[PDB]
């Protein structure tokens, strides 16, 4: 669960990212192709060369996502209820792989801030991506 | 494959007595109706819509009999999993597109069946020794994929 | 999520399990010592020996707390809500060992009830052990 | 585990900035933060109720330091992960009781830390050849499990 405490650490990080999300949604797929190949079957219709337009475009969307999320961490189930209904039941994602991606933008994050991502600020964002990731993943079978 | 001597002889002395024509339909049936996220390889098949119009598709039954045969050759390879399964192995990852997470599913419907099947002789033991064939045939289906 | 006709695949399945449940539930346990050995490390002060006391003893347990979250079907988290805190707080069990548990209990089923055990119970027994499972995992951290 | 030449020398050239002390520190002092039930396994320690009580704790930073040297032994070896983990890996299932699910927190915890110190230096392609590293390490602490 989302403490307030977390809900802060969260708004205040994903607050510094700003205009630089859709370029950090865009690596950290990239990380997760190259880390996690496995990921890249539910992208066969994509190309996934550095640099891929393709790749940059859905990193962003990506971003905007979780920015979307953070504008409405409290009611989250409802905010990213078409979401759900397009990774559970139309692309049928493995919920594994939510993991994976999770692991790669917390990995980007780190990078990419080195005096915001302090002990507890990782947890309270690796606490969102899981509240996220049960989300798009709770109707999946 | 770390099987010992009584494992790999546990293991084939119940393989002889399987029905492929049951088991093969069975196991690739209750994967679609249990896990039915994995029926989108399949839609070619036909309908999926119900249990009873899933077990009862000659599509899945044809298609289960040659899985239960490639599993068969991997038993008498069970030194070589891997380069036995080489072939499949590419195909499942660059034509087919299945994130290999789905056959551990398949390897534990897989498992069920056998039980379901042989009850009383699909002792806990016995359990533990297809445990580890399953998990080194999903293994090796994965090896390939990049 | 448990649909209605889940509910009564669950009610009839498990009503046959009758006065067996217990040699069931240490069926199941003696089935995952064997099958995944890592799921001993929960256990180091038991004796894990073949057909021991209290595995059978603790199999009792295990199958009287599936009994009661069948008979309380639509209730489970207020039901379950003391084991869940025991799971998730204080024993602070990783929850892939539930995708262990249930899958010998499956095992055990379909070997003790070939009648019952038929492609839409098997559905059906499944989403509810996975049920069971997020409750008893829903705070683990 | 399947290093090509170019990933292991990603590798190594990048372990070889690494300051151990500091590095372990950071990452079981990270563990014990972001995976509070991976506590139960140091009551011992003290103090861990919050985060600076547990990363600024000298018996974490001590601990820490023991640890990533032993993931150094590993680097000089590559080829021979099993080996060289023998001992620590039934130490961790005997005496221990250490559920290897563990392992793979840990390595991806320190995939973080090397990411937080290095920023830009750690690449996509750096990333994963690190990844490979911390699964090997993993299953190598889970082969003498029994
Ligand atoms: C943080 C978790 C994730 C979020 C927030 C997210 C968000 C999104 C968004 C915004 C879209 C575009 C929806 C639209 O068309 O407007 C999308 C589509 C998609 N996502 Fe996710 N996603 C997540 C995780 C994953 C993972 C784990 C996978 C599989 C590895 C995945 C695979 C896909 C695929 C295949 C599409 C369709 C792309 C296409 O064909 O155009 N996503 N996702
Ligand atoms: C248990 C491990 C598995 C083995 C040993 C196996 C084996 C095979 C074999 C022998 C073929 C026939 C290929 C040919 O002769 O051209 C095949 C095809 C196929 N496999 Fe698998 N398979 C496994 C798991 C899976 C899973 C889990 C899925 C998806 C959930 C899957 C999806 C497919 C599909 C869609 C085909 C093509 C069927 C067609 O031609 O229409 N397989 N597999
Ligand atoms: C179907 C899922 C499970 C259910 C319904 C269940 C139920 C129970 C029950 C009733 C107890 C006894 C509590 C008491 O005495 O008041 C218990 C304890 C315990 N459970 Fe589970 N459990 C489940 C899964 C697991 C799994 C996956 C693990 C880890 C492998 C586990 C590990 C333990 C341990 C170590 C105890 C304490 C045993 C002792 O010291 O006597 N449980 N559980
Ligand atoms: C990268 C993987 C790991 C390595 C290389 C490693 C290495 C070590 C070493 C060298 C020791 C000291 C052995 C001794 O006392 O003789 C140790 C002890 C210990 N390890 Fe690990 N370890 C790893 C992961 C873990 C994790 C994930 C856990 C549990 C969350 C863990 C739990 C423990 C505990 C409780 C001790 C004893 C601490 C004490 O002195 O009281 N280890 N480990």
């Amino acid at each position: 669960v989302l403490s307030p405490a977390d809900k802060t650490n969260v708004k205040a990080a994903w607050g510094k990212v700003g205009a630089h999300a859709g370029e950090y949604g865009a690596e950290a797929l990239e990380r997760m192709f190259l880390s996690f190949p496995t990921t890249k079957t539910y992208f066969p219709h994509f190309d996934l060369s550095h640099g891929s337009a393709q790749v940059k475009g859905h990193g962003k969307k990506v971003a905007d996502a979780l920015t979307n999320a953070v504008a409405h961490v409290d009611d989250m189930p409802n905010a990213l209820s078409a979401l759900s209904d397009l990774h559970a039941h139309k692309l049928r994602v493995d919920p594994v792989n939510f993991k994976l991606l999770s692991h790669c933008l917390l990995v980007t994050l780190a990078a990419h801030l080195p005096a915001e991502f302090t002990p507890a600020v990782h947890a309270s964002l690796d606490k969102f991506l899981a509240s996220v990731s049960t989300v798009l993943t709770s109707k999946y079978r | 494959m770390h099987l010992t001597p009584e494992e790999k002889s546990a293991v084939t002395a119940l393989w002889g007595k399987v029905n492929v024509d049951e088991v093969g339909g069975e196991a690739l049936g209750r994967l679609l109706v249990v896990y039915p996220a994995t029926q989108r390889f399949f839609e070619s098949f036909g309908d999926l819509s119900t249990p009873d119009a899933v077990m009862g598709n000659p599509k899945v039954k044809a298609h289960g009999k040659k899985v239960l045969g490639a599993f068969s050759d991997g038993l008498a390879h069970l030194d070589n999993l891997k380069g036995t399964f080489a072939t499949l192995s590419e195909l499942h990852c660059d034509k087919l597109h299945v994130d290999p997470e789905n056959f551990r599913l398949l390897g534990n419907v897989l498992v069920c069946v056998l039980a379901h099947h042989f009850g009383k002789e699909f002792t806990p033991p016995v359990q533990a020794a297809y445990q580890k064939v399953v998990a080194g045939v999903a293994n090796a289906l994965a090896h390939k994929y990049h």
